[PDB]
């Protein structure tokens, strides 16, 4: 559910 | 080159809190998106995501152990504590905490995060029992079977691991399987040694296992023998 | 953290083969997964990052491939040091979670486990507790399975196993499960049975004895 601190970058 | 390398209590009672601590070199926690994570893996059990800390301060923990987990990190000491309250039996597992790469930056500027797909090292781990058992000796009970052959010892009941186990002081090695030992509810360890003969052996040699539990000035030697 | 399922969960293989290990996760994770080898007694150790990068001073038989929900790991020839646990780990969502991992033995024949039960010793039901083992000996494939019978009755909850680690130079792996009941619960019933059952066996082997029929 969450996404991850570089999801995009 | 980077290491990692976790600290903390090896034993823990329940309802404790248990506190580790990381402490790398080869890297800052000031350094560009890079991160410190812990995963911890019970004995014999897949790995589990615990917790992530980042440069920047930011977080991240296991919504499963959320309430009960807490990160942070000393910059200036180089280390990463990450602390677990209400710790209970299930916890026991080895800890390991982990290095997280940041983006790879040009002139300041990050131009690839693929290498921040991975914990890219790893500390040894550190192995964390969660039991409220004092140290204790284990009994020794021979293992026969009722009716090729097979006979063991059963050492049951200590704490804490571990135990060392031989046969006939050391003359003995084929045939023979000391199992790792388990857990009990009660947070005592048990585990059981066997050996396997030809059955024909008998009649002609003795068999007597010798154990040491160290950790209470335990030493057995119990010759174990067929049944009726 | 997040769902990751490993297959195989176990994989037999020998030195030189090329094996392949895949993981498929419940969303797409883009290419942030990572595979890690871990030897008994050590960390896991990185091999692969962002699905198919290789990791620097990774040997080149690894390597990874796939996106979205479907990856591989493949070890194009299998060496001594492969013969271990592979675990597959996404990083697109929190929290970052790892696959149940895949165990890589070494493969040989068959070989049905050689089964003992023993009853426990007056000398531990003088102490009030009656510890009945079984021993699975010398077995592979590793997956075996123990079930305590007691008059019948199917035991839960109250036994706990352990398996050696794979034979350095048998292959095969031994296994013991350890029933426990109290002294009085164990005078309270008369056949204690411990069956087994395991690929090599055509059908379950069962091992058992009359409590006191001496």
């Amino acid at each position: 559910l969450e996404l991850d601190k570089w999801a995009s970058l | 080159r980077i290491t990692l390398k976790e600290s903390g209590p090896p034993l823990v009672k329940p309802t404790q809190t248990l506190t580790l601590t990381c402490s790398f070199s080869g890297f800052s926690l000031s350094d560009f998106g890079v991160g410190v994570g812990w995963i911890r893996q019970p004995p014999g059990k897949a790995l589990e995501w615990l917790a992530i800390i980042y440069s920047d301060d930011d977080k991240r923990y296991s919504p499963s152990l959320n309430t009960r987990l807490t990160i942070t990190k000393d910059t200036s000491k180089n280390q990463v504590v990450l602390v677990m309250t209400r710790v209970s039996p299930v916890d026991t597992a080895t800890y390991f905490c982990a290095h997280r790469r940041g983006p790879t930056t040009l002139f300041g500027v990050p131009i690839a995060r693929g290498p921040v797909n991975a914990m890219d090292v790893w500390g040894q781990g550190i192995t964390v029992t969660i039991s409220s058992t004092s140290t204790k000796g284990p009994s020794v009970f021979p293992l026969a079977p009722c009716s090729t052959a097979a006979l063991g010892c059963l050492v049951k009941d200590y704490f804490p691991e571990p135990v060392t186990v031989s046969w006939n002081s050391g003359a003995l090695t084929s045939g023979v399987h000391t199992f790792p030992a388990v857990l009990q509810s009660s947070g005592l360890y048990s585990l059981s040694s066997v050996v396997t003969v030809p059955s024909s052996s008998l009649g002609t040699q003795t068999y007597t296992c010798n154990v040491n539990h160290k950790p209470s000035n335990t030493k057995v030697d119990k010759r174990v023998e067929p049944k009726s | 953290a997040l769902q990751l399922t490993q297959s195989p969960s176990s994989l037999s293989a020998s030195v030189g083969d090329r094996i392949t290990i895949t993981c498929r996760a419940s969303q797409g994770v883009t290419s942030a997964l990572a595979w890690y080898r871990q030897k008994p007694g050590s960390p896991p150790q990185l091999l692969i990052y962002d699905a198919s990068s290789l990791e620097s001073g990774v040997p080149s038989r690894f390597s990874g491939s796939g996106s979205g929900t479907e990856f591989t790991l493949t070890i194009s020839t299998l060496r001594p040091e492969d013969f271990a646990t592979y675990y597959c780990q996404q990083l697109h969502f929190y929290p970052h979670t790892f696959g149940g991992g895949t165990r890589v033995d070494v493969r040989r024949t068959v070989a049905a486990p050689s089964v003992f039960i023993f009853p426990p010793s007056d000398r531990q039901l003088k102490s009030g507790t009656a510890s009945v083992v079984c021993l699975l000996n010398n077995f592979y494939p590793r997956e075996a399975k123990v079930q305590w019978k007691v008059d019948n009755a199917l035991q839960s909850g109250n036994s706990q196993e352990s398996v050696t680690e794979q034979d350095s130079k048998d292959s095969t792996y031994s296994l013991s499960s350890t029933l426990t009941l109290s002294k009085a619960d164990y005078e309270k019933h008369k056949v204690y049975e411990c069956e087994v059952t395991h690929q090599g066996l055509s059908s379950p082997v069962t091992k058992s004895f009359n409590r006191g029929e001496c």
